[PDB]
């Protein structure tokens, strides 16, 4: 209800906490790139030189 | 369209926008800033230009001295940014 | 035979969509409630009407 | 208040809510002789037959006075004057102790 003489005006308070997520980081992985794909192999190693 | 690629509806569509757009306006007309933060209290406009110009340091007095001319100039800024516009959307129409 | 490369860029494609989607919603629901204007326009002199 | 979650953190934000409003008549400012009166810090309110001095964000309504009001120009000027007396602190007691 809008006027331009009308104002309303809280007469009381109600306090409330609430969450807020948020991922920092993520699992530190590290996969190597030589054995992944020729693995344990010297004549597959070879190929990827 | 026709080798393997569809386009897919938004989920809620331009005029739901409008609606949600249409109701931040009249909003913030009417209560101001509280209804963003809480049940909204309603306020006149000049009250809640008052309260504003009262956060950047420029006292009440200022603007109900001279209403009429804050009514003036936002009116003029407001019809002037379609003339100002309409003669770009360049950040819009890259992504596309 | 190839591997499953085609399940990576579908997953990939349905995420930026829905991506988009969470995207637009965060950027206009701002609010809980729909207010509209009162039907009678006086806002001391402001001129919303356009 | 943050909280340590598992590849993350997690927030307790203690926010303050207003509730329980109710509608006030209002006015930009108040008149005497010609002097406008405005607030120095909070809002005009009535009752039905005086008006008071409330901040913006509770309610507490205080008899308007000199101490929490400034003056600014004139009654000509502003729209929405009301009439409205002011409790000046000096004027009572001086006639009272001569
Ligand atoms: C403001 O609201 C609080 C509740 O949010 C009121 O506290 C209640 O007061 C009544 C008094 O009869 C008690 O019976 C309740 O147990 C109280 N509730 C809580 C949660 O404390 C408070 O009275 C209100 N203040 C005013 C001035 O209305
Ligand atoms: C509004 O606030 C006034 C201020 O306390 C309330 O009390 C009135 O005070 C005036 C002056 O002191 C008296 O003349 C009235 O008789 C008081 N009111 C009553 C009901 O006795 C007043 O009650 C509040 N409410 C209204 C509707 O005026
Ligand atoms: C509020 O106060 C003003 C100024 O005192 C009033 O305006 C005067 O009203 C009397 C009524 O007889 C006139 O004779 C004067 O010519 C008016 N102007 C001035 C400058 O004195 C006004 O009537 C009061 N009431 C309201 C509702 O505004
Ligand atoms: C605006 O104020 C005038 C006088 O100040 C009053 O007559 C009018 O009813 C008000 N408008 C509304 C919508 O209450
Ligand atoms: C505010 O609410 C009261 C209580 O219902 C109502 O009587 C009044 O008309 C409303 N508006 C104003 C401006 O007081």
């Amino acid at each position: 209800a809008y006027s331009n003489n009308s104002i309303a005006i809280p007469t009381n308070f109600t306090i409330s906490v609430t969450t807020e997520i948020l991922p920092v980081s993520m699992t530190k992985t590290s996969v190597d790139c030589t054995m992944y794909i020729c693995g344990d192999s010297t004549e597959c190693s070879n190929l990827l030189l | 369209k026709f080798n393997g690629l569809t386009v897919l509806p938004p989920l809620l569509t331009d005029e739901m926008i409008a609606q949600y757009t249409s109701a931040l306006l009249a909003g913030t007309i009417t209560s101001g800033w509280t209804f963003g933060a809480g049940p909204a209290l309603q306020i006149p406009f000049p009250m809640q230009m008052a309260y504003r110009f009262n956060g950047i340091g420029v006292t009440q007095n200022v603007l109900y001295e001279n209403q009429k001319l804050i009514a003036n100039q936002f009116n003029s800024a407001i019809g002037k940014i379609q003339d100002s516009l309409s003669s770009a959307l360049g950040k819009l129409q890259d992504v596309v | 035979q190839y591997g499953s490369f085609c399940t990576q860029l579908n997953r990939a494609l349905t995420g930026i969509a829905v991506e988009q989607d969470k995207n637009t919603q965060e950027v206009f629901a701002q609010v809980k409630q729909i207010y509209k204007t009162p039907p009678i326009k006086d806002f001391g002199g402001f001129n919303f009407s356009q | 208040f943050p909280q340590s979650a598992p590849h993350g953190v997690v927030f307790l934000h203690v926010t303050y809510v207003p509730a329980q409003e109710k509608n006030f008549t209002t006015a930009p400012a108040i008149c005497h002789d010609g002097k406008a009166h405005f607030p120095r810090e909070g809002v005009f309110v009535s009752n039905g037959t005086h008006w008071f001095v409330t901040q913006r964000n509770f309610y507490e309504p205080q008899i308007i006075t000199t101490d929490n009001t400034f003056v600014s120009g004139n009654c000509d000027v502003v729209i929405g004057i009301v009439n409205n007396t002011v409790y000046d602190p000096l004027q009572p007691e001086l006639d009272s102790f001569k």
